[PDB]
């Protein structure tokens, strides 16, 4: 049908504009922040992908949780996640954000940031390299590319 | 016909503001030993379009506002004053050719602080109001030296006419007799637009959604490009053949782009002033030299018999 | 006058440049030879109409035509 | 009344400010936001297993904390590393010092507003992380410096690349110093800011640049020297006013002197083994693990049980780039520590943050949190 | 053995005082900083074209885990449990039994990659070079349980990556 | 390298070139092939209204020379 | 008339842009958010200093309002009187600044 | 003048990708148009290029195929598309293709 074609091209357009202009809010919790800063450094250079460096949380597209999530800061993580406008995404980076990591059996560590916020991309490593974090961000962009909001809206 | 002239003024203003963001990200790329955007478009040319469509379909931030009226009128005033600063600018010919275009631009630039003040009070955050009051105090501080430097240069112009300011500089750039005025004017226009190293708001409109925040952003870059064009006309004014206006148009365009790149090249070089440090810079460094040079530029066309013509 | 000036030029050179430029602006028009020609140019600029006179009979120093010799001349404005 | 702000966690730090307008009357840093209970997890793991926790304390000074823990365990074991392992430890400790001072200076400039030398110096930091990845396989947390020496010998051609890096790195220091040192805006943000007297710096437990910026002539590589720091020749920069600008200059000069030490370590690297040749502490080679019976037994028992450390308590302190980094290790005779207190300089520095930010303003608080190089991993453990 | 940073006294002749006042009024060091930033504008940037260009790595690199086989198809792992004994994160879980030909082999070999700290003690504790931490770092997942590898995933990693793992071990085993 | 910024500066320069080129060509179109009459002062407006009166076609820019006198 | 049409067009364009920016993202149906700052709940304390720099701006802007007809005043035939009064007004602006200096008036906004 | 050689090198980069069509192909798929010595090609269509005049990091690269394992990778290029025999060469783990 015609309207299916129109909403397919409109999904392609809005998915292009949302994946080619991702603005990250980076939680600099622990050692993974250093490798995020290397992913922003001139070698790997997030900014050429449209991924800007240190946007504010109230206009960011993706929350990168980069480091250990302790019990003392889990409500602050959820609060900053709730202040993010939609569509918001969460990238988990490194082992402590993913599943607790080297502090999995700790009394004071949230065992994975997916007990707190919904996580889209799990980037593994300790720390994952800046090239590996950039691979995870490009896989996030591909996940945004195959979204079907207006196609499902026309079919609902 | 005149409406076509108004639209061909105000639509390429918005296009040049859209691509100033790309030029800024590219220049601050290559000055920071990296690349700017080059993936989204061919050489990154689709980055402003992708950015604008991202900001315009984002969820609204849904603020609780102290006012509806000022919360809506602050972007409207910001964009209206950002577009109406372009109408007396000779490029070589202005849209609205008036006798007092310099004083017109000084007045309409003094009116731009109400956007900051209304958007700061129309947010419920007290920190946003403190940042907005500090930005308003900064802007009204540097408007003083804007007015006095502008007056001293127009003592060499002869009138408040902006088209006479091209006739004034036919034999020499006006940066040569007025380079201390030119450098204090340049830093003062840098401190008008909350531009680095004077950007304390990045170190007042955090309650707006992504759309209206983009509107404030594009009004701010319209102000940046406009004050660079005004500085170009006022100190580095180009040759004007009346039979071929494209010579002056190409020339002031190249100089204005180099001056906007100089803004981008200054923000990639310096740390931020602390607030009382740039208050010290205005009220205790720029203002005494500005007053002394105002006395000099009053008494100098009289002592040289170089009083400029009234008409 | 020599140690104070060096002290203020080392501590606050902005204020020294301020008072020096302001002092030159105050005193230097009273010493320039070109200052008289500012007044002589401003009185020579004809914003109004030079309304003619009725010739009563005894006025040798007033011309009857613009291209006549007698009257005010601006040869000095050309030459300077 | 007076103002009370909460600069919250939106590392990470919570700050409770009592302000009197523009001034700062009281600064309360609420920490613990990266408390992970490291030094309780150390108690259930062996000495080799507790080694990679030290990489993640000061996560911009990895091989330094590895070196301090390795020196603590080797002191309790009454064994010493071979000389080549000692020169490799001092070499990579000074490369780690360059890493930490680039992180310190460029983030201290980034927070104030100079965002450009960050990008200029993280390419050099990227090359030093390539040196870490070539020597150990990981770019940050190497687990390379071990009790007994190091884990593995330098790959061939690594020292030529450390030469090619060190030959060019002084120009990078010079262009950083061109952007910031004589810059009047950088001086106006750092000269009158956080003046620390020498007596209060000794009293508050400050260490490193936080002492040496205030004129105290104390460096643990000179006074209480470890592996081969009595055999290298370098100078110790000393401040004069105890402010943020002198501490900036001390860190730039420590980059200079680290380049000097790295040149001397490249020219004086001896031949030999890289582990202690006691196979009851350091594991044997894999070629002799797969041929000798004693070496297979020692491989089995070191990678399952580990070496037993004799009972005793030690406080081993080294000169990490943030200051005196100490390990108070208590061994009960088993192959696991009984106790491991981790002294880190940033804890006492962030304790002294409240005195250093009295009478200053709110935008001077970020300069004082910059001049104390605070990594909250080492603060909160 | 020590040096005084910032203990210079400025000169007080008219030359150097006028030099410092010219530096104040004419913004000379600010022009020096602009000159350094302008110098980096006209350099080639350090930016590689990822995904089409890759950052340089070494054969010691510790990426994704894999289980190797002998050059007869027999898997190298003989269930000795040294790698889960030395694993500082306790990310490895092993269960074993004799299989149908009497060989000492594992039935469970799990590595929780979200617990793993990627330090490679398992590959250096392994007496038969069975578990290796190979070259792969681009294995990000969209789901948490996809980073919980069982024995089948690790053997498929070994079969996928053996052509590169064997060459890295060949290039590096003389340092080990 | 550094010349990659130049497509963006080229597009921005064309966008800054369009308003002045537009207003120059529109002033030469709407005024009979010439510049727009600048009347900042009432004498200039008076001569402009005299032009509009002497042209007969209610256009200030229709010039009348020596062909209109005898 | 051309200037009023230009002001009306710019105000209309700005109103249309703010209208699009407040109507277009509202047509997304995303989700209603439940439970929608450095200071907790306190009153903003009045600062003396920001008011002082505001009044200092106002007074020096009045002095600028006196100084603005100088590019027209330099055309006069009483140039000695004009130069005297011009130097007198800029000197009174400078004396206002010097009195604002020396009596601790420009403090913590220096 | 050495601007002329810069322009000639740009024009022969246009000439080296098989004309304007291949030039725009590599421009929109790669965001980089420089030519290199074809080192090799795997069993999928990934092509592998060297240029030892570039700096260390740029001197080896890959142009990913348009179709691998049933996925149209004309725009969806992916880092994991490199087979492991090329992964030591491309990540500079060895000098040998
Ligand atoms: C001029 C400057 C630039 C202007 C903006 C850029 C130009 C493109 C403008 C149209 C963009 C596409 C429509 C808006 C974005 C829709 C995104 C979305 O989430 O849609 C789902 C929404 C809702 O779909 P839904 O019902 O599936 O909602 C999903 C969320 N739940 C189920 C939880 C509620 O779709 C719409 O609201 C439909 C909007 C109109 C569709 C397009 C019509 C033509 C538009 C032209
Ligand atoms: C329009 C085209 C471009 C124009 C030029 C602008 C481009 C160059 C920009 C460079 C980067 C600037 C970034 C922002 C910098 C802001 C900081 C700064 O510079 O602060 C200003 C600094 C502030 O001083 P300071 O903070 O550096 O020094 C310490 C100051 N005290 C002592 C008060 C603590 O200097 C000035 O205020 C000087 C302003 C210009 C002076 C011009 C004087 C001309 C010479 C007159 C004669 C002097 C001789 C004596 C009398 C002789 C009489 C015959
Ligand atoms: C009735 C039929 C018509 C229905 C209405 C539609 C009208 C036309 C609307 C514009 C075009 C819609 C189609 C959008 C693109 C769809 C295909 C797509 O997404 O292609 C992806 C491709 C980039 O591929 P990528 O995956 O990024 O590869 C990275 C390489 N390393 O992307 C590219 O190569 C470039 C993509 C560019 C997208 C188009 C340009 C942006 C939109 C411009 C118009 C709207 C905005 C106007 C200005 C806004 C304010 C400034
Ligand atoms: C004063 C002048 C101001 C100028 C402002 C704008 C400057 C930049 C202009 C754009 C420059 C060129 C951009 C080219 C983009 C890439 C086009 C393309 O090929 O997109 C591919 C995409 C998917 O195509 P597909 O069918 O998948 O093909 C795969 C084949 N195997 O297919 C698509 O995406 C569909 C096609 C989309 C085309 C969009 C082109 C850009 C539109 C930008 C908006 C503004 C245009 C200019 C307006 C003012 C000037 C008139
Ligand atoms: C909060 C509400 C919404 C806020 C957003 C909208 C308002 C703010 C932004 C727009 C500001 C409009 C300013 C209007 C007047 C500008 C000054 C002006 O007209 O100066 C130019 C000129 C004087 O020069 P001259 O050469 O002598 O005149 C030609 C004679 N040869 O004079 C002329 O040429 C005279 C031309 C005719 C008179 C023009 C009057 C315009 C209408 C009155 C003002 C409308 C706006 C009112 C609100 C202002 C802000 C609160
Ligand atoms: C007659 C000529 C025209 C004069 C009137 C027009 C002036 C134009 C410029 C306007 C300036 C407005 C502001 C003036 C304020 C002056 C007072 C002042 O600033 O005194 C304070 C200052 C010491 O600063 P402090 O208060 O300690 O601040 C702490 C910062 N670390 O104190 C000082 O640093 C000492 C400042 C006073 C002495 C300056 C001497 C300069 C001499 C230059 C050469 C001669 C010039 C001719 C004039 C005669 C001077 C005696
Ligand atoms: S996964 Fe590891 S290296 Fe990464 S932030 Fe956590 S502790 Fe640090
Ligand atoms: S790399 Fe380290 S943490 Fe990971 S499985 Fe091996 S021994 Fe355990
Ligand atoms: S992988 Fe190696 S160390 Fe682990 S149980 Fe198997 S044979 Fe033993």
């Amino acid at each position: 049908s015609r309207g299916e074609y129109v909403v397919a091209k409109l999904d392609d357009l809005i998915n292009w504009a949302r994946r080619s202009s991702l603005w990250p809010m980076t939680f600099g919790l622990a050692c993974c922040a250093v490798e995020m800063m290397h992913m922003a450094a001139p070698r790997y250079d997030m900014d050429r992908f449209g991924v800007v460096f240190r946007a504010s949380p109230r206009q960011s597209d993706v929350m990168i949780v980069a480091g250990t999530l302790t019990n003392k800061m889990a409500p602050a993580l959820r609060k900053v996640y709730d202040q993010m406008p939609e569509p918001r995404y969460v990238v988990s980076m490194g082992s402590c954000a993913n599943g607790g990591g080297y502090y999995h059996y700790s009394y004071s560590v949230v065992r994975g940031c997916d007990r707190i916020v919904p996580v889209d991309i799990y980037v593994p490593g300790c720390p994952p390299t800046a090239e590996a974090l950039l691979y995870g961000i490009l896989q996030l962009q591909k996940k945004i590319k195959r979204e079907k909001r207006l196609r499902i809206w026309y079919r609902r | 016909m005149f409406m076509i002239n108004v639209l061909t003024l105000i639509i390429p203003i918005l296009l040049a503001v859209a691509f100033l963001t790309l030029v800024e990200r590219k220049v601050l790329g290559y000055m920071q030993f990296r690349k700017g955007p080059n993936v989204v478009g061919p050489y990154g040319l689709l980055q402003p379009i992708a950015d604008a469509i991202k900001l315009f379909i984002k969820e609204p931030l849904r603020p609780a506002t102290s006012s509806i009226s000022m919360f809506i009128l602050a972007p409207i005033l910001a964009l209206t004053l950002a577009l109406t600063m372009w109408i007396p600018l000779p490029m070589p010919y202005p849209l609205i050719n008036m006798n007092l275009g310099v004083l017109f631009m000084l007045a309409m630039s003094s009116l731009a602080v109400y956007s900051i003040l209304w958007s700061g009070w129309a947010s419920n955050s007290k920190y946003a109001l403190i940042g907005a009051l500090r930005a308003v105090a900064q802007t009204i501080s540097y408007e003083v030296t804007l007015a006095i430097i502008l007056l001293s240069v127009l003592l060499m112009n002869g009138s408040f006419t902006l088209s006479t300011l091209i006739i004034t500089q036919e034999q020499v750039w006006l940066i040569f007799p007025a380079w201390p005025l030119a450098m204090m004017w340049f830093i003062s226009t840098l401190a008008e637009t909350n531009r680095a190293p004077f950007d304390l708001t990045e170190g007042f409109n955090v309650e707006y959604a992504a759309g209206p925040f983009a509107l404030f952003f594009m009004a701010e870059y319209a102000n940046i490009i406009m004050m660079n064009i005004f500085t170009t006309t006022l100190f580095l004014g180009a040759f004007h053949n009346p039979y071929m206006p494209e010579l002056y148009t190409i020339n002031f365009t190249i100089k204005s782009l180099l001056l906007s790149i100089t803004f981008l090249w200054i923000r990639a070089s310096y740390p931020r002033f602390r607030y009382d440090q740039l208050m010290h810079l205005l009220w205790k460094n720029f203002l005494p030299l500005t007053l002394a040079l105002c006395m000099w530029h009053v008494s100098l066309p009289i002592l040289l018999s170089s009083i400029p013509p009234q008409t | 006058v020599a140690a104070f000036l060096k002290n203020v030029w080392a501590k606050e050179p902005v204020l020294v440049a301020s008072f020096a430029i302001a002092g030159l602006a105050v005193i230097l028009p009273t010493l320039s030879p070109y200052t008289k020609y500012s007044l002589m140019i401003n009185r020579a600029t004809p914003y109004n109409y030079p309304v003619p006179l009725r010739d009563d009979g005894n006025m040798p120093d007033v011309p009857s035509h613009p291209q006549d010799p007698q009257g005010p001349s601006l040869e000095w404005l050309k030459r300077l | 009344s007076n103002l009370t702000l909460n600069f919250g966690p939106q590392g990470v730090l919570r700050l409770v400010m009592e302000l009197s307008g523009e001034m700062v009357r009281k600064c309360d840093p609420h920490i613990g936001l990266l408390h992970r209970g490291t030094e309780k997890l150390i108690e259930y793991k062996t000495y080799l297993q507790a080694l990679p926790y030290f990489d993640r304390l000061d996560y911009v000074s990895m091989m330094c904390n590895e070196q301090a823990y390795s020196l603590a365990v080797e002191k309790l074991l009454n064994i010493q590393p071979p000389p080549r392992a000692q020169w490799i430890r001092v070499l990579f400790g000074e490369i780690t010092r360059l890493l930490n001072h680039i992180m310190a200076v460029t983030t201290h400039a980034l927070d104030i507003g100079a965002m450009t030398p960050f990008f200029w110096m993280f390419e050099e930091r990227e090359k030093m992380f390539e040196f870490y990845e070539r020597v150990s396989g990981a770019r940050m947390h190497a687990a390379y410096v071990r009790p007994g020496g190091v884990h593995q010998d330098l790959p061939l051609g690594l020292m030529d690349d450390i030469y090619e890096f060190s030959k060019n790195f002084s120009l990078r220091i010079d262009e950083l110093e061109e952007m910031l040192t004589n810059n009047r805006i950088w001086r106006n943000r750092t000269v009158d800011i956080g003046v620390v007297t020498a007596e209060d710096a000794l009293n508050y437990g400050f260490s490193g640049v936080m002492l040496r910026g205030s004129g105290i002539q104390w460096d643990l590589r000179k006074t209480q020297p470890y592996d081969v720091y009595d055999q290298v020749e370098f100078d110790v920069p000393i401040g004069s006013r105890g402010d943020c600008y002198d501490r900036y200059l001390c860190r730039v000069e420590e980059m200079r002197q680290s380049i000097r030490i790295i040149s001397q370590c490249l020219n004086k690297m001896p031949p030999g083994e890289i582990k202690v040749d006691d196979a009851k502490v350091s594991p044997p080679k894999r070629a002799e693990m797969k041929t000798s019976m004693e070496s297979l037994i020692h491989h089995f028992k070191l990678y399952t049980e580990g070496y037993q450390v004799p009972p005793g308590a030690t406080y081993t302190a080294i000169e990490a780039p943030k200051g005196e980094f100490g390990v108070y290790l208590v061994s009960d005779g088993s192959s696991r520590p009984y106790r491991c207190k981790i002294k880190a300089p940033g804890f006492a520095h962030l304790a002294g943050l409240d005195k250093m930010s009295k009478g200053h303003m709110l935008a001077d608080v970020v300069a004082i949190i910059g001049t104390q190089d605070i990594v909250f991993g080492e603060v909160d453990r | 053995t020590y040096k005084y940073v910032n203990l210079r006294e400025p000169s007080m002749d008219m030359k150097s005082v006028t030099d410092r006042a010219a530096q104040t009024l004419l913004w000379t060091e600010l022009i020096r900083g602009l000159g350094m930033t302008l110098s980096y504008l006209f350099r080639e940037p350090a930016t590689i074209n990822y995904p089409f260009e890759k950052g340089p790595l070494s054969p010691r690199f510790r990426g994704e885990h894999a289980l190797r086989r002998y050059p007869s198809g027999e898997e190298r792992c003989i269930a000795c449990k040294l790698c889960e004994a030395v694993c500082p994160a306790q990310a490895i879980t092993i269960e074993a039994e004799p299989r149908a030909d009497g060989s000492r082999r594992t039935t469970r070999y799990d590595i929780d990659m979200t617990k793993c700290i990627y330090c490679g003690f398992c590959q250096e504790a392994c007496p038969v070079d069975a578990i290796v931490e190979g070259p792969n770092f681009e294995f990000s997942t969209e789901t948490h349980e996809e980073l919980l590898y069982n024995k089948e995933k690790l053997l498929n990693n070994g079969d996928k990556w053996e052509a590169e793992i064997a060459a890295n071990i060949q290039a590096d085993y003389l340092y080990r | 390298m550094w010349f990659e910024v130049l497509p963006g500066i080229a597009v921005m320069g064309v966008c800054l070139f369009i308003p002045g080129m537009a207003t120059a060509r529109i002033h030469r179109f709407s005024n009979g092939g010439r510049e727009k009459r600048v009347a900042h002062y009432s004498y200039q407006w008076y001569l402009m209204e005299r032009d509009r009166r002497v042209s007969g076609v209610n256009r200030y820019y229709v010039s009348k020379g020596l062909e209109n006198i005898d | 008339m051309n200037l009023m049409i230009t002001l009306l067009t710019n105000f209309t364009l700005a109103t249309l842009l703010v209208t699009i920016a407040f109507w277009l993202p509202q047509l997304n149906v995303y989700s209603e958010k439940t439970s929608p700052d450095p200071m907790g709940s306190a009153r903003l304390p009045f600062s003396m200093k920001f008011f002082l720099v505001a009044i200092t701006f106002l007074l020096f802007d009045l002095e600028i309002a006196l100084l603005l007809p100088l590019p027209w005043a330099s055309q006069t035939t009483n140039l000695n009187t004009m130069l005297t009064m011009a130097l007198l007004l800029i000197f009174l602006l400078a004396v206002s600044l010097a009195y604002e200096w020396t009596q601790k008036g420009l403090e913590w906004t220096e | 003048m050495e601007l002329l050689q810069v322009l000639k090198r740009g024009l022969q980069q246009v000439s080296g990708h098989g004309g304007l069509r291949g030039y725009l192909r590599v421009l929109f798929r790669a965001n980089d148009v420089r030519v290199g010595t074809l080192v090799g090609e795997d069993k999928y269509g990934n092509k592998y290029y060297e240029d030892n005049k570039q700096f260390f990091g740029r001197h080896r690269w890959v142009i990913y195929t348009t179709e691998m394992n049933g996925k149209n990778t004309f725009w969806d290029v992916d880092g994991s598309m490199v087979p492991p025999e090329w992964h030591r060469w491309l990540h500079c783990m060895t000098d040998d293709p």
